[PDB]
DNA sequence: GCTTGACAAAAGTGTTAAATTGTGCTATACT
């Protein structure tokens, strides 16, 4: 839109900070050593945070654009452009 | 200032700075001067709220003071402030993020729950905004241009 | 961390020039019969993105996937021909 | 003078050096062979001085034998290091990327209390890596320099600061050992609170030992007075929990703890340096920390005699941080030592642990020794640390004066920001030991300087001036080296002071120098020691400006910096006007070729020059050509001997990169006119002849060096080819098989080097991409084009190529299968924009060239080389360039006498054998003996022709130019001469950058600046002011959002202008998103709001 | 004081709560990336370490609790927990800093937006930008006051769009292809070309640092044989150039607005007086006072 | 004299066995090479010299048509093992061409370009002397050529 | 602290300002400073002489003329408007402001005068000992 | 201008062996 009017802050309250994550990373794991892709729930998940590749799965059984939006019943990855990478967050819950 | 009263601190203060740099050779305008002065003096100390809505010793816009103190049917004192600490006492938020102690800041703005309207330049440079100075100004941005009917007939 | 480039990130020239070999492409097609740009289209997935099998182009036009990969023979010599050709060349890569 | 083949340059010194400089090398060389103790030092250090000499690696060895746990069952112990043959020499590791290195062994032995058993092992500790001749390292290849650091010597040292309050007087005693917890007078550890008192009872002295002791101390008693601890262990319990917060004592604990921190030698680390400044001023001795308090209290108390209860008598006095008696100077020998002994107490700790649990009898010493951390002391010491630096070298001059820097930064030593200016400004003591005169000029005055002509180090890590001492008004060959203690001792004599026939003072009085250091004046009646000659005080860069005398300081530091900025040239002429350095300096520099034995010449080649000894032995020196320096300048070196040439010990046989004829050559003689020139020349800016260009005069050549391995990647292996996916055969035209530019290849911006290719998959083309190879045929390649090309605004000939493959045994890391280096190079002509520069801090740029048709030119038709403005000279008082200027054209055109009948008045005081120079003789003029002002004016009228009789410059320096444009004379007479310019390693070709579009940063989506990544420009704070002062708000925004980081907006801005179409809108910034997700990821909840309707999504 | 903290909590709907963490929000990644350099060798944020350590804490945690364990332990776990997303939020503000190899200090969520490098200063208030270049200046005596001698090398990449879509317009060549090589190889048909765009095409020119808006001035650039720029010696004094070896950046506006900005606000030949005391700066000065008086 | 092309070598940043100067050292001595040429249209000429001596401008061979008018000039050193054989391009102009690169050029790898001064003229002066009134000016010219 | 301030209208009107000294006592000899203090200024009030006839006009520029038909009269002081005392509601008013020291007239209604007098402020502060 | 059958490559699909990965455990005494 590039004009809005006002910018406000406040407390996050964990509730705040569930909704905005996309799940939580339940892992201290980064990417696999041996084929260097993201480990599945740790940081770097494509499950919660996106996709490596646009419109690519994980797997990659829906491997096109033709089908947007739509997630990947066997590794859970969503299908769209990898930039979310960039917009999704995650969280901890704490014990 | 509590001696001579808010007018009489800008003259000194416009006077001393004027003479260090008169000193060593320098001509500056007191406008110049005068306009870093003014933002100084904008502010006062609230003493009784009464019925405020504002808080002893907290230090609030002059004319933010009047108007609302009115309040149909609350003193305070002139406040000389140097010109950081006035800066940090600016309405917007992240124009005082940026500018020193961002974590005070951000810390005490989330409290507060402070919402920022975005009219300062500093923010409209921080958000990719047109500053409302110079040519962003609304009078000049929404001027409309067409030729004159004189115009296109002669083509 | 601040030298790392973004390989990712979209490089204006090409995606203009890949706007503009759009452009041509959709040119150099009209100058086919309609059913031969058809099938051009369909087999390489042009206007949908996701391509298809000679079977599968045989069964919109009603004929066998041999038909369909004899059309598709002749349009490409028609394409290959260097009056269609001639302007695509600068788009090797 | 004095060196066998120095060619003939006649002085106007009217002293004589009593002392050669020493080899200003030597700093570098003394440090490391103390540390290797090689016989070479031994015998230095047994003809002299204390009889058990101890290498540095065995002083640090002697602290770890014997290794002893808790129980002292089991003990390890160390000794007798040794050294193999190198493993390669220098040439090799530069060439392979290795260090040069020296194996290390050790002899460890085990021996078992309970057993008695002894096991004797040879150890490999690893590869040590030595110093060359140069005093230099390889690492890694890379040739570096290990700077010397500036440090507080261990010792008691007091300051008096008045009060702040007050306005009394207060001491304020510190003592700083080699390492453990320091005491500020007790306030310790950081522990404020602590009465001084509290302490001495803590060591079991009782109240009336106080009073015994304390004495005339009227403080001394009150502070027992006031103070409420009763008993010895009370106080260490007072102690205990200052001290250690948090832990409840007990009695065991409480007195060890006392005992542990200083008398202890493994926590509290006795100095050497430390050990001997306070033994004399007065490990920790209770003896000791009792004069500690003592003089403190006969300071504040007034008195300038403390004689120990006990002990011998010094003056009490304050003392001086900055005062060199009190500053080292650790060497690079020293912090080589101290980053080996960090790595010994890491093992050590794996040494202890160890023989717990190791099976006993089954330890051995290689068991217990594990080197990881002695090795990774070194190699992160070389790497990382800021005092190893890679060798600056464009220049000789550059290179020998990197060593020889010491700079008070690094570990161990200040910040360069907490360090105030006290530090920076020049202490007294810095006389004839750390020049003054050189220094940066960014943020790190005064905190680096190099080391000055004649000093030299102390085994201690004090530096030492030599003296020539003085008896009875009578100054005697004796040269006594000291050090500022002993120097604040004396009367120093001035260096200049009239000599008398066998030699004794003839001027009524003595110039002097007092232990102020305060200047005086007196009679030669009281003097000890006289200065061993003129610029003591200077260092070699220094030493080497005309006429430092007459220039400020200001422009003599900057005329030094820019010396060793200067380039090679392919030519190398020498300086017309010199001083005396240039022909030691360029020889102890290294990269000249001298003979260390007499004899004759066998060959000459351009490859290597060999000569036949009178020994019967046959000595060859392979010469560096065109070998690429650490900054790209040119090493080249050429021969200036001929086959039947005799040769003396110490001769110079080749040239290097700046020198000629064994004298550094820094730049040309260039034939100057003052005169401003039609606003061409102005604000700095210079002129030139187009002749400079056409003859190759400023030319000087460049080198870079482009890298490409072939690695073993996850999809498959890389690997080098002339196969490229698409390309033009044209491209590839210059390609070998393999696919590597060809020697002797022009490569322009974008051509390739090394053709490499990598695995790529899977694709999924573009299905317009798909119809294309379809009609043309070509198969879409299975591999993706990661090719080596070379950087933009770059050009050259390709010079040479170095191949690493793994299929060739050779060696890599894993991983990497082929590594091809390309060496491109070229010849870069004086150009426009480049800068140029004199000796005494004169620098600009060249703002033009004329054709050598129009420039001012003199009667002769000889145009003059550079027009200098005349406005830039008179106020930045380096006047000295006017003056060499004119001995510039005396040197050039010769002169005569002056006689008969008689010599005349000026010449009296004295020109020696100089009433005769032919024409271009070189003439040297040492900084504070050179020519005077009335022996140039003498010269000024000298001499004739051209080549016709006539005379081109008169006795004031000037001659008659006539404009070469319009042909006319100018009004005035204009100042001629010769004057010696550098060219400098600033250059257009490297300083021009443009962008249109190009990489963008992968966290911010900016693009990234520098000339590698083919940057932008930063528009900063303080341009956005300006913008905004103007009030410009579309230009600000546009710089701010589609110009840098808005991914959408600046693809359509591009789209628009190749369709002629108008600029969009612009976009919100991605900066700005990222900011957002930072905050939120504080938990700080930040909505974007309209007017409403309330939150807005930022996607 | 006190009072402020606590007043504030009123007015606003946000539960003091807030000040307590049940759960702890996760950065998306690529704003902590991990990334190969060339060669394989990889490099990654120290966000990632920060955040392993509390998710290892966290679920440590968990599992003592499970089996059961003496308050000693199981409250040195959220000791330690609460220690390492300190550590991740703000590093070193309380005890020592989390610190990686060689004891650098890792760098926290606040380092981020903190101080000269941080996000505000670095990214936002200021930024690298497209369209840009510099190079070192010599003077510009034969120049006309609104004119500056522009490389011809880096104008030609400065205004590559431009030139690109001209040399389409006439026929030189007959794709944008062929636009983009023909201005790379630098083939001589673009020179003539380059005038056209340029022509009355202004250019901002700025030398660090800039002190007042004079620092930045638009001028009428002229096509220049050499690497160097030309610059009018009447702006020396605003710029305080000094030939000494200084370098200039240049930047083009691009938008109609902001071209016009440039020729009316910025242009060199209105902005003459220094807008301080009024005097003039443009005024001659060194040579051209001793050439006149 | 344009380009120069030496059998050994490839480029300009080399050595040659036995010789005492580098290659680029050489090209800066045949730079004070003054000739003259009939021209028109390039011609090469050549030069090779074996065994120890001193390779001058005179071992230089010109084509039929074409001169060395200074001899006497240094090249290079040669000893027993140096051998030196290189060719020379005479071409035809006037003023200071800088040396045209091969791939301006059509040249192959081995050409070597140098820069060429076509400057018959070495150093030119003037004066002049009035002719009291009815003073006229006569002006002499002092013209040096290289030979 | 000052990038706020901007010229946001023509005149807030009021008739409060600052009274400049313009010389004094002479000849029995303007002030030392004029130039940086009444000139470029605009007057707040009418200037009068005994007893007086209005030398100078309220609103008007004060140029080099101004200030020596002023000084004739005799007139040792002069009420000027000054940014201290503008009651404009946002920003500050061009009257009050005065001249443009760049323009040498009437400063425009977009300009941002904090800006300006930061950086004209802090400029010189190099040449500061 | 289009279709049929024989046919081999290509692409999936299920079935199995090999490898990779995760977890439990080690009893002189050692705090
Ligand atoms: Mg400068
Ligand atoms: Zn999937
Ligand atoms: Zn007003």
């Amino acid at each position: 839109v590039n004009f809005f009017d006002e910018l406000r802050i406040g407390l996050a309250t964990a509730d705040d900070i569930r909704n905005w994550s996309y799940g939580e990373v339940k892992k201290p794991e980064t990417i696999n050593y041996r084929t260097l892709k993201p480990e599945k729930d740790g940081l770097f998940c494509e499950k919660i945070f996106g996709p490596t590749r646009d419109w690519e799965c994980y797997c990659g059984k829906y491997k096109r654009v033709r089908f947007k939006g739509i997630i990947c019943e066997r590794c859970g990855v969503e299908v769209t452009r990898a930039k979310v990478r960039r917009e999704r967050m995650g969280h901890i819950e704490l014990a | 200032l509590r001696v001579q009263g808010p007018r009489e601190v800008q003259i000194h203060l416009v006077k001393e700075v004027q003479e260090v740099y008169r000193a060593q050779g320098v001509s500056i305008h007191d406008k110049h001067i005068e306009v870093i002065v003014r933002q100084m003096l904008r502010r006062v100390t609230i003493i009784d709220s009464g019925s405020t809505e504002f808080l002893p010793g907290s230090l609030t816009e002059r004319a933010e003071f009047e108007a609302e103190n009115r309040r149909v049917v609350a003193a305070g004192r002139p406040v000389l402030m140097g010109i950081t600490k006035a800066s940090l006492a600016t309405d917007s938020w992240l124009s005082a993020a940026s500018f020193q102690e961002t974590t005070r800041v951000l810390t005490d703005a989330a409290i507060n729950c402070r919402s920022d309207k975005l009219n300062g330049l500093k923010e409209n440079v921080i958000i990719g905004k047109l500053i409302p100075a110079g040519t962003g100004i609304s009078r000049y941005r929404n001027i409309q241009v067409q030729p004159t009917e004189e115009a296109r007939a002669a083509a | 961390g601040d030298f790392i480039e973004d390989s990712e990130a979209v490089v204006a020239v090409d995606a203009v020039s890949f706007t503009l070999l759009q452009d041509q492409l959709q040119s150099v097609l009209e100058t086919l019969s309609e059913r031969e740009a058809g099938v051009v289209r369909l087999r390489f997935g042009l206007t949908d993105g996701q391509p298809r099998t000679l079977d599968e182009i045989g069964q919109v036009y009603g004929v066998t996937r041999e038909r369909i990969r004899q059309i598709e023979s002749k349009t490409m010599s028609k394409l290959r021909h260097p009056s269609r050709s001639q302007v695509l060349r600068d788009y090797l890569d | 003078n004095s060196v066998p083949g120095a060619p003939n340059r006649v002085s106007f010194a009217k002293l004589r050096e009593p002392l050669e400089v020493p080899g200003l090398l030597d700093v570098q060389t003394d440090s490391f062979e103390w540390l290797v103790g090689s016989d070479r030092w031994r015998q230095a250090a047994i003809d002299r001085g204390e009889e058990n000499p101890v290498g540095g690696l065995e002083e640090v060895l002697a602290e770890l034998s014997p290794i002893e746990d808790f129980s002292g069952s089991m003990s390890l112990s160390f000794s007798d290091p040794r050294f193999d043959e190198v493993k390669a020499s220098v040439d090799e590791c530069k060439d392979k990327d290795m260090t040069y290195a020296a194996p290390l062994f050790v002899t460890a032995e085990f021996i078992n209390n309970n057993t008695g058993e002894i096991k004797s092992q040879t150890v490999f500790m690893g590869d040590f890596p030595m110093m060359t001749e140069k005093g230099t390292f390889i690492i890694n290849g890379t040739e570096r320099v290990v700077v010397s650091q500036l440090v507080r010597s261990p010792g008691v040292y007091f300051d008096e600061t008045i009060d702040k309050s007050t306005e009394k007087t207060l001491h304020s005693v510190k003592v700083i050992p080699g390492r453990g917890a320091w005491l500020e007078f007790v306030r310790i550890d950081r522990k404020r609170r602590q009465p001084v008192t509290v302490l001495l009872k803590a060591l079991g002295w009782t109240n009336e030992q106080i009073v015994e002791r304390f004495g005339f101390s009227e403080i001394m008693m009150g502070t027992l007075e006031k103070d409420t601890t009763s008993g010895t262990d009370e106080a260490l319990l007072d102690i205990y929990r200052k001290l250690r917060p948090g832990e409840p004592p007990t009695k065991e604990s409480a007195q060890t703890l006392l005992e542990n921190l200083f008398f202890k030698e493994k926590r509290y680390d006795l100095a050497r340096v430390g050990r001997y400044k306070v033994n004399k001023k007065l490990t920790l001795t209770e003896e000791d920390v009792v004069a500690t308090i003592e003089y403190l209290v006969r300071l504040h108390e007034g008195q300038t005699s403390m004689t120990v209860p006990g002990g011998v008598e010094v003056p009490v006095e304050v003392d001086d941080i900055d005062h060199f008696g009190n500053r080292r100077l650790r060497t690079v020998g020293e912090l080589i030592q101290n980053q080996i002994r960090v790595g010994l107490s890491r093992m050590e700790r794996v040494v202890r642990e160890r023989m717990t649990t190791q099976d006993v009898e089954a330890i051995t010493p290689q068991t217990l020794i594990n080197i990881r951390p002695v090795v990774a002391a070194i190699k992160e010491f070389f790497g990382t640390s800021q005092l190893s630096q890679f060798m600056d070298q464009n220049n000789p001059l550059s290179g020998l004066t990197h060593k020889r820097r010491l700079s008070a930064l690094g570990p161990g030593g200040l910040s360069r920001e907490r360090a105030g200016l006290e530090v920076r400004d020049v202490h007294p003591s810095h006389y004839g030991r750390m020049c003054p005169i050189e220094t940066p000029e960014g943020p790190n005055i005064g905190l680096i300087g190099s080391l000055s002509v004649y000093a030299r180090v102390n085994p201690f890590g004090f530096i030492e001036t030599p003296y020539r001492k003085v008896e009875n008004g009578v100054v005697t060959d004796q040269i006594d080296y000291l050090t500022a203690d002993e120097e604040d001792r004396h009367v120093v004599a001035q260096a200049n002071s009239p000599t008398d026939e066998n030699g004794r003072f003839t001027e009524d009085r003595v110039m002097v120098r007092k232990k102020g250091g305060e200047v005086e004046f007196v009679s030669a009646d009281q003097v000890d020691y006289m200065d061993v000659s003129p610029r003591q005080m200077v260092s070699v860069a220094t030493a080497m400006i005309p006429f430092l005398e007459h220039d400020d300081a200001n422009r003599a530091l900057m005329g030094a910096n820019m010396q060793r900025q200067a380039v090679p040239l392919v030519r190398s002429e020498a300086p017309l006007v010199g001083t005396g350095m240039e022909l030691r300096a360029a020889i102890d520099a290294g990269d000249v070729v001298v003979a260390d034995k007499t004899g004759v010449i066998e060959e000459v080649s351009a490859d290597y020059i060999t000569v036949m000894a009178d020994d019967g032995t046959r000595q060859s020196y392979r010469l560096r050509k065109f070998a690429r320096s650490n900054h790209g300048t040119c090493a080249n070196q050429r021969p200036i001997v001929d086959a039947g040439q005799r040769v003396e010990a110490g001769q110079v046989i080749a040239d290097g990169p700046c020198t000629q004829n064994g004298e550094m050559a820094l730049g040309k003689n260039l034939l100057v006119a003052i005169m401003p020139w039609e606003g061409h020349n102005y604000e700095d800016a210079i002129i030139l002849s187009n002749r400079l260009v056409e003859e190759d005069v400023l030319t000087s050549i460049h080198i870079e060096e482009h890298e490409i391995d072939a690695r073993d990647t996850k999809l498959g292996a890389e690997e080098i080819t002339r196969d490229i996916p698409n390309v033009s055969d044209e491209v590839l035209a210059d390609l070998d098989e393999r696919g590597i530019v060809r020697i002797g290849a022009e490569v322009r911006d974008g051509d390739i080097l090394v053709g490499k290719v990598t695995p790529k998959g899977e694709t999924e083309l573009t299905p317009e991409e798909r119809l294309l190879r379809a009609i043309f045929g070509e198969k879409a390649r299975e591999v993706r084009d990661t090719s080596l090309k070379v950087p933009h605004g770059e050009s050259g000939k390709v010079i040479g190529i170095r191949v690493f493959s793994r299929e060739d045994d050779d060696e890599l890391p894993a991983g990497v299968n082929e590594l091809v280096r390309v060496y491109v190079a070229q010849k870069r002509k004086i150009s426009d924009g480049d800068k140029l520069a004199g000796r005494h801090g004169n620098k600009g740029v060249i703002g033009k060239i004329l054709p050598v048709e129009d420039m001012p030119f003199l009667p002769d038709g000889t145009p003059v080389d550079i027009i200098l403005n005349t406005h830039g000279v008179p106020r930045r008082m380096n006047i000295g360039q006017i003056l060499e200027t004119h001995l510039g054209w005396v040197a050039k055109a010769g002169w005569n006498i002056d006689v008969a009948a008689g010599v005349p008045d000026w010449a009296s005081k004295l020109p020696e054998e100089l009433y005769s120079a032919p024409a271009d003789s070189t003439v040297a003029t040492p900084v504070f003996d050179g020519a005077q002002e009335g022996e140039l004016a003498g010269l000024l009228g000298s001499t004739l022709p051209n080549r016709d009789g006539e005379v081109m410059v008169d006795a004031d320096g000037k001659s008659t130019l006539f404009d070469g444009r319009s042909g006319e004379p100018f009004p005035y007479p204009v100042t001629v001469g010769y004057m010696y310019i550098l060219k400098l390693h600033h250059l257009v070709d490297d300083k021009i950058h443009a962008r249109s579009t190009g990489p963008y940063s992968m966290i911010t989506q900016q693009p990234l600046g520098g000339k590698a990544q083919f940057g932008g420009q930063r528009f900063g704070e303080m341009e956005c002011w300006a913008m905004q002062a103007y009030g410009a708000a579309y230009t600000l925004q546009e710089l701010l959002t589609i110009k840098s980081d808005d991914t959408v907006g600046r693809v359509k801005v591009y789209e628009a202008i190749v369709k002629g179409e108008n600029i969009p809108e612009p976009g919100i910034p991605e900066s700005f998103k990222v900011l957002l997700k930072e905050l939120q990821s504080l938990c700080l909840n930040v909505e974007v709001l309209s007017s409403d309707g309330a939150a807005i999504e930022m996607r | 004081k006190r009072l402020k903290v606590v007043a504030a909590f009123q007015q606003s709907g946000n539960s003091p709560m807030g000040m307590v963490l049940d759960a702890v929000p996760v950065i998306p990644p690529e704003l902590r990336p991990m990334v190969q350099l060339d060669g394989g060798r990889f490099a990654t944020s120290d966000l990632n370490d920060l955040y392993r350590r509390v998710i290892n804490r966290n679920n440590r945690l968990k599992r003592l609790i499970d089996l059961g364990a003496p308050e000693i332990i199981v409250n040195n776990e959220k000791r330690m927990l609460q220690e390492s997303v300190d550590a991740l939020f703000d590093n070193g503000r309380r005890g020592r800093p989390v610190t990686g190899p060689g004891n650098r200090p890792l760098k926290s969520l606040s380092d981020l937006l903190k101080g000269k490098q941080g996000r505000f200063r670095q990214n936002l208030l200021g930024k690298r930008v497209d369209y840009s270049g510099r190079s070192v200046i010599v003077v510009g005596p034969q120049l006309k006051l609104h004119q500056c001698g522009l490389p011809k090398l880096m104008a030609l990449e400065l205004f590559k769009p431009f030139v690109m879509k001209r040399l389409v317009d006439l026929n030189h060549a007959q794709n944008i292809k062929s636009a983009k090589r023909m201005v790379e190889r630098q083939r001589p048909q673009v020179w003539d070309v380059l005038e056209e765009v340029i022509a009355e095409h202004p250019v901002l020119l700025n030398r660090a640092p800039t002190l007042h808006r004079l620092g930045i001035q638009a001028f009428e650039p002229q096509l220049v044989e050499g690497k160097a720029i030309q610059l009018h010696p009447l702006v020396c004094e605003a710029f305080n150039a000094d030939f000494d070896g200084d370098q200039m950046a240049v930047h083009l506006p691009l938008s109609a607005e902001a071209q016009a900005e440039a020729r009316i606000l910025m242009l060199s030949s209105n902005n003459i007086l220094s807008p301080a005391s009024g005097k003039p700066l443009a005024m001659p000065r060194l040579d051209m006072v001793t050439g006149l008086y | 004299v344009t380009s120069i092309r030496i059998d050994g070598v490839l480029h300009e940043f080399t050595t040659v066995p036995g010789v005492k100067e580098d290659v680029t050292d050489i090209i800066l001595n045949l730079k004070g090479l003054v000739v003259s040429s009939d021209d028109d249209e390039p011609v090469t000429m050549y030069l090779r010299k074996q065994g120890p001596g001193v390779v001058t401008a005179g071992d230089i061979v010109p084509p039929a048509g074409v001169t060395v008018h200074n001899p006497d000039m240094h090249i290079a050193t040669l000893n027993d093992k140096g051998k030196l054989e290189v060719e020379l391009v005479v071409e035809r102009g006037r003023g200071y061409v800088p040396a045209v690169q091969n791939k301006a050029s059509g040249a192959e790898i081995g050409r070597i370009p140098v820069d060429s001064i076509y400057s018959p003229v070495l150093k030119v002066t003037y004066k002049v002397e009035a002719t009291q009134r009815t003073d006229f000016d006569k002006l002499i010219i002092d013209v040096e050529t290289k030979n | 602290v000052s990038q706020d301030v901007i010229v946001r209208e023509h005149d807030c009107e009021t008739e409060r300002g600052i009274n400049v000294t313009l010389a004094e006592r002479g000849p029995d000899i303007r002030d030392a400073h004029v130039e940086t203090s009444a000139f470029a200024r605009t007057l707040a009030t009418d200037a009068v002489d005994a007893n007086g006839n209005v030398i100078i006009e309220r609103g008007h520029d004060l140029g080099d003329p101004a200030i020596d038909a002023l000084l004739a009269a005799g007139i040792t002081t002069v009420k000027v408007r000054s940014v201290l005392t503008c009651t404009s509601a946002t920003g500050v008013c061009a009257m009050c402001y005065g001249r443009s020291m760049a323009t040498g007239k009437l400063v425009d209604i977009g300009e941002a005068v904090g800006i300006v007098a930061a950086q004209s402020i802090g400029e010189p502060g190099t040449q500061l000992t």
